[PDB]
C-alpha cells in the first residue's frame, strides 16, 4: 500500500506501540477501549502500553467474543482502528508497528 | 452532579506584580485534580481567543496617501508606524470607530501617550514611542480605532469603503500579551496559578474575569435546565396606454394605490370606462396582488423602496 | 495558521511562533538547526533575562 | 566551522537559565497536557523564501 | 544632524578639507521595487546627534537591521509535531508571527502598460474604456491612472487604454442588443491594464 | 411581427436585411414595417421583458 | 463592556446525529468562534471523564481476591473477565454511601443484570451485559460495594477486590473540531456507563464547568 504513514503517523503509531515493564498502572484491567482514556487523562495509566484491558480480535469465522487480552493501552489505540475481520486484529499491533 | 464537588477559593488571591495592574497572577489553590489544567487552560485559551478590546485599524496621516510611503520629518517609514500603531493598546468602552487624532512635534520621540484621545478612548503604553522626527515638521495622524476581538486582516476594513490616503493597518484587539499556565498540586487537590500577563487594556484580575465570563456564556447554551407587488411604478408594468396615463393623472406612483381601487377609482377620472375596468384588475393579481388585501397607503415612503 | 491560543504553551506562558517537524534532521542530517535552535533559544533567554 | 562546539552550547544553556538538557517542557496548546518528553523550543531564524 | 527616512544629512568631519566635499547627505532609498518584483527599503539607525566613523553602515538595506544582515525575523520554534500539521517537510505557523507582521514583505509588482499609437488611430490612455461599471472607474484621477496610494483589488481597472480599431463583426444578436437599449456600438476596444489575481491592494508609484 | 423582426437582423438566417428587404417579405414595404419594428423594440425596454437583458449590454 | 455577545454563538446544539440509544449522541455545535471549539471540547472531555456522580462494583465473591482461578470453578470466563464486564455495569446510587449489591444465579442460563440483588437506592439501567452461564451452576455468591465517588479513582479485608472501577456516568468521550464556513463545530460525541442521557451530561459538564469557573469579578 502506498497510503501508509511516512513520517508522522507512523512515528505516532511507534510511540504508541513501544512497550516497557515499567510504568504507571501495570497490569490495571481496564473494562472497554474507553477505559483506558479515561484512566490516561486521570494520570493512574500512562502510555508506555503496559497495562492489560479488554479487546475482540476477532481471529475465527463469525463474530468473537471479547477475550480480555493481556496487549498493551498504546497498541489497543491502534487496534480499535481495526476493522473487524478474521486474520486481523490485536495480534498484527502486537509488534513495535514501525513503517514497515 | 453540579456543586457538589470541591468549589473554588471564594475571592481568590490576585498576587499584584510589579507592572501596574498587568502581571496580576490569579492563584486557586482548592481545585479538582483532574479539573485543574482543565478550567485553565479553557481559560487561557478562550481569553486569548476572546477579549472584546481595541487598537488602531484605519490609521490616517496627512503627510502621505498609502501605508508604504515615507513621512516628511519622521525616521521611521509609514510602514514602520503602522509596525508600532499596531501594538497600541488602547482600551474606549464604546461601540464605534472613534476618531483618535495625532499631532506631535519637537524632540522627535513622539510618545503614544501624546496622543489628543477622546474621553473615552484611554490609550496605554504612555512611555511607548511611534516613530521619531528630526526636530521638524510634524505629523497629524488620525486614529481609527474600533473595537474587536484577537486579531483581523488589514484587507478587512480598510479596503471596504474608505478615502485614498487611510492607512489599512491589520490592529490586534487581543488584551493579553502572554498568559501564563500553572498547576501545583496542594484529597490532594492542585493549585491553579494563572499569570495572565495582559496590557493596559484591561487588568489582569479583571481579563480573567472576562474570560471567566465567555466560557460560562458559551456553556450556558450547552445546559438543557441546569410581495413587492405594490412597490413597482405606476408605468413599470405598461399595461396599456390609457392605464399609465390615469395611473400619472391620478396623483399616484406605486402600484399600491391602483391595487386599493378595483372600480370606485374608475369614476373619478376621464379614460376610465367600462372598456378597462377589470383588466387591470386581472393584470395585477396574476403579479401576485390583488384588488387590496394590505393597508391603504401602507408603503408610501421610502421605508419599504426597492 | 494556529491562532495565538492553540499553539503549544512554553513553562513561561509564551506560545510557540512555528512548531517544525523533528523528522526532517534524521532523515537529512541538518542536526545544526537543531544546535542552531538550542543557541536561538539561550539567546532568548538571555535576552528575557536581561530585559527583565 | 570555529563556532561553539556542544560543550559551548551546554555551557551556554547553563548560564543562560535554560536547562542543560537543551530542550524544555511545552505545554500543549490545542487541549493543553504537559508532554511526558523534552521537547526542543528555541528561536531558529525563519526566512520568507521568495517562492510565496 | 538630522534624519527623516527619506534622508540623512551628516557633518563634514572631526577634520575636514577647507572646501573638498562639505556635508556629504545620504538620501535614503525609499520603497523601491527591487529585481526580483519586492522592496528595497532602508532605515534611518543612526540617531539624531550621533556621531558616526567613516566606513560603517548608517541605515539598514532591505531585510536588514542594525547593520547586520537579517534574512528574515526569529520567531520561537517547537521542533515537534503539532496534530500532523508539519506531517511532511511542511512548517506549522502561529497567528502571533502573522498577526505582530514580523514575517510580511512588500513585494511591489510595478506593473507597466503602453499607449503605442496602433495602426488604427492612435491609443488613448483616457479616463476609462465604455461598457465598463463605475465601481472599476474608482481610485482614477483625470488622466486615468490609478491615483497614488489607492488601493486597488485584483482585477480592477489600473491605467485607461482606449484603443481606437476598425468596426467589429456586427452580430445579428448584439446589434438587435444594441437597438434595444439604444446604445452604439463602441468603435473603440476595451484594452485597458488591470491587476492580476492578487492581494496587491495599494499603489505606491505611478509613473508617466 | 417577431418573424419580421427576425429577419430585419438574422436570428437563423444570417443574410441581414434592410427594411424594405424585410418588409416585402409582410407586407407592402413602406414605413408600417419601420413602425412596427419601432413599437416592437420600444415594447422590450421594460423592467418585466428586457430583465435579463439591462446586465448583459455591460 | 459585552465581550461575551458580540462573537458567534451556536443558539441551536441540538444536533444529535447518533441516537441508536440513551448512551450515545453526537453533539453538534455549527457555529462558534475561531478556536473556541477545540477549547470547549477539551474542557467537556476533560470534565466528564474527570470526577462526577457515578458508581462502582470494587467487590467479588469470598475466596476470589486473586485473578489466578475462578470463583469456585468458573461459569464460562475467568473471573478477571467477569469483575471486567461488571465494572461497566451502569448504575446511579442516589443516596451517598458504600451501598451493597448481591447477586445470585442458579440454574443454566447467563445471570443478567436484572437478577442483581441490591435493595439500597440503586437501579442497574443495562440489564444484558454480562453473561455467566453454567449447567446447574449456583456458586456465585457474588456481592458488589458500589460506592458514588468522583470520577475514575484506581484500585485504592481479605477476599474483597480492589476494583478500579470508574465512578462517572460517562464511559468514552471524543471531541472534533472543523470549520464550518474559520468558525468551528464543535461535535464531541459522548458515551455514558448508561445511568445518564448524553443529551443532559454535557449538560452537567458545562454546568460543573461554569461553578467551578467562579473567578470572575465585578458582575452583575
Amino acid at each position: 500500500p502506498i497510503i501508509v504513514p511516512s513520517q508522522d503517523i507512523v512515528l505516532g503509531l511507534y510511540y504508541l506501540s513501544v512497550a516497557r515493564d515499567g510504568e504507571p498502572g501495570e497490569g490495571k484491567i481496564f473494562a472497554d477501549l474507553g477505559e483506558i482514556e479515561a484512566a490516561m487523562d486521570a494520570g493512574v495509566v500512562s502510555l508506555h502500553a503496559k497495562i492489560k484491558a479488554r479487546h475482540t480480535e476477532m481471529t475465527p469465522e463469525g463474530v468473537l467474543l471479547r477475550k480480555v487480552i493481556d496487549t498493551t493501552p498504546g497498541r489497543m489505540k491502534i487496534a480499535a482502528l481495526l476493522p473487524h475481520h478474521p486474520q486481523i486484529g490485536h495480534r498484527l499491533i502486537e509488534k513495535a508497528l514501525t513503517k514497515k | 452532579r453540579n456543586w457538589n464537588e470541591l468549589i473554588r477559593p471564594e475571592k481568590p488571591q490576585i498576587e499584584t506584580g510589579a507592572d501596574a495592574t498587568r502581571k496580576a497572577r490569579i492563584v486557586a489553590e482548592p481545585l479538582e485534580r483532574g479539573f485543574g489544567v482543565t478550567l485553565g487552560n479553557a481559560l487561557r485559551r478562550v481569553l486569548l481567543s476572546s477579549l472584546q478590546g481595541a487598537a488602531v485599524t484605519a490609521i490616517q496621516i496627512d503627510g502621505v496617501v498609502h501605508e508604504f510611503s515615507s513621512l516628511e520629518g519622521v525616521r521611521e517609514d509609514v510602514v514602520d508606524i503602522v509596525l508600532n500603531i499596531k501594538q497600541l493598546a488602547v482600551r474606549m468602552h464604546a461601540e464605534g470607530p472613534k476618531r483618535m487624532t495625532l499631532r506631535a512635534t519637537g524632540p522627535g520621540p513622539v510618545t503614544a501617550g501624546q496622543i489628543e484621545t477622546p474621553a473615552d478612548i484611554e490609550i496605554l503604553n504612555p512611555d511607548h514611542v511611534l516613530c521619531t522626527l528630526d526636530d521638524g515638521a510634524s505629523v497629524r495622524m488620525e486614529f481609527t480605532v474600533n473595537n474587536g476581538k484577537g486579531y483581523v486582516p488589514a484587507d478587512r476594513n480598510r479596503p471596504e469603503d474608505a478615502p485614498i490616503g487611510l492607512i489599512a493597518v491589520d490592529a490586534l484587539y487581543s488584551p493579553v500579551k502572554r498568559v501564563a499556565y500553572r498547576v501545583e498540586p496542594t484529597l490532594d487537590y492542585d493549585k491553579l496559578i494563572l499569570e495572565v500577563e495582559t496590557n493596559g487594556a484591561v487588568t489582569p484580575v479583571d481579563a480573567v474575569a472576562y474570560a471567566a465570563r465567555i466560557l460560562q456564556d458559551q456553556l450556558q447554551i450547552f445546559i438543557t435546565f441546569e410581495n413587492p407587488a405594490l412597490l413597482k411604478k405606476v408605468d413599470e408594468l405598461e399595461l396599456s396606454v390609457r392605464s399609465a396615463n390615469c395611473l400619472k393623472n391620478d396623483n399616484i406612483v406605486y402600484i399600491g394605490d391602483l391595487i386599493q381601487k378595483t372600480e370606485a377609482e374608475m369614476l373619478r377620472t376621464p379614460n376610465f370606462g367600462r372598456k378597462s375596468l377589470n383588466e387591470i384588475k386581472e393584470v395585477l393579481a396574476g403579479m401576485g396582488l390583488h384588488l387590496g388585501m394590505d393597508v391603504p397607503n401602507w408603503p408610501p415612503e421610502n421605508i419599504e423602496d426597492l | 495558521i494556529l491562532p495565538i491560543e492553540d499553539m503549544p504553551f512554553l513553562a513561561d506562558g509564551t506560545h510557540v511562533d512555528v512548531v517544525l517537524n523533528p523528522l526532517g534532521v534524521p532523515s537529512r542530517m541538518n542536526v545544526g538547526q537543531i544546535f542552531e535552535t538550542h543557541l536561538g533559544w539561550a539567546c532568548a533567554n538571555l535576552g528575557k533575562q536581561i530585559t527583565n | 566551522f570555529d563556532g561553539a562546539r556542544m560543550d559551548d552550547i551546554e555551557g551556554h544553556l547553563e548560564m543562560a537559565g535554560v536547562n542543560k538538557s537543551g530542550q524544555s517542557i511545552l505545554f500543549d496548546g490545542l487541549t493543553g497536557e504537559q508532554f511526558k518528553r523534552p521537547v526542543t523550543v528555541g528561536y531558529i531564524y525563519m526566512l520568507k523564501l521568495h517562492h510565496l | 544632524e538630522q534624519i527623516d527616512g527619506t534622508r540623512i544629512v551628516i557633518r563634514a568631519t572631526e577634520e575636514t578639507d577647507p572646501a573638498r566635499s562639505g556635508v556629504d547627505i545620504y538620501r535614503m532609498s525609499k520603497f523601491q521595487r527591487s529585481n526580483q518584483s519586492t522592496c528595497i527599503n532602508q532605515r534611518p539607525l543612526v540617531k539624531v546627534g550621533d556621531r558616526i566613523v567613516a566606513g560603517d553602515i548608517i541605515a539598514d538595506g532591505p531585510s536588514t537591521e542594525l547593520g547586520e544582515l537579517a534574512l528574515g525575523r526569529n520567531a520561537l520554534v517547537a521542533f515537534m509535531p503539532w496534530n500532523g500539521y508539519n506531517f511532511e517537510d511542511s512548517i506549522l505557523i502561529s497567528e502571533r508571527i502573522v498577526r505582530d507582521d514580523v514575517f510580511t514583505s512588500i513585494h511591489i509588482e510595478e506593473f507597466e502598460v503602453m499607449a503605442r499609437d496602433t495602426k488604427l488611430g492612435p491609443e488613448e490612455i483616457t479616463r476609462d474604456i465604455p461598457n465598463v461599471g463605475e465601481e472599476a472607474l474608482r481610485n482614477l484621477d483625470e488622466a486615468g491612472i490609478v491615483a497614488i496610494g489607492a488601493e486597488v483589488q485584483p482585477g480592477d481597472i489600473l491605467v485607461g487604454k482606449v484603443t481606437p480599431k476598425g468596426e467589429s463583426p456586427m452580430t445579428p444578436e448584439e446589434k438587435l442588443l444594441r437597438a434595444i437599449f439604444g446604445e452604439k456600438a463602441s468603435d473603440v476596444r476595451d484594452t485597458s491594464l488591470r491587476l492580476p489575481p492578487g492581494v496587491a491592494g495599494t499603489i505606491v508609484d505611478v509613473r508617466v | 411581427e417577431e418573424r419580421v423582426l427576425r429577419m430585419r437582423f438574422g436570428i437563423g438566417m444570417n443574410t441581414d436585411h434592410t427594411l424594405e428587404e424585410v418588409g416585402q417579405q409582410f407586407s407592402v414595404t413602406r414605413e408600417r414595417i419601420r413602425q412596427i419594428e419601432a413599437k416592437a423594440l420600444r415594447k422590450l425596454k421594460h423592467p418585466s421583458r428586457s430583465r435579463k437583458l439591462r446586465s448583459f449590454l455591460d
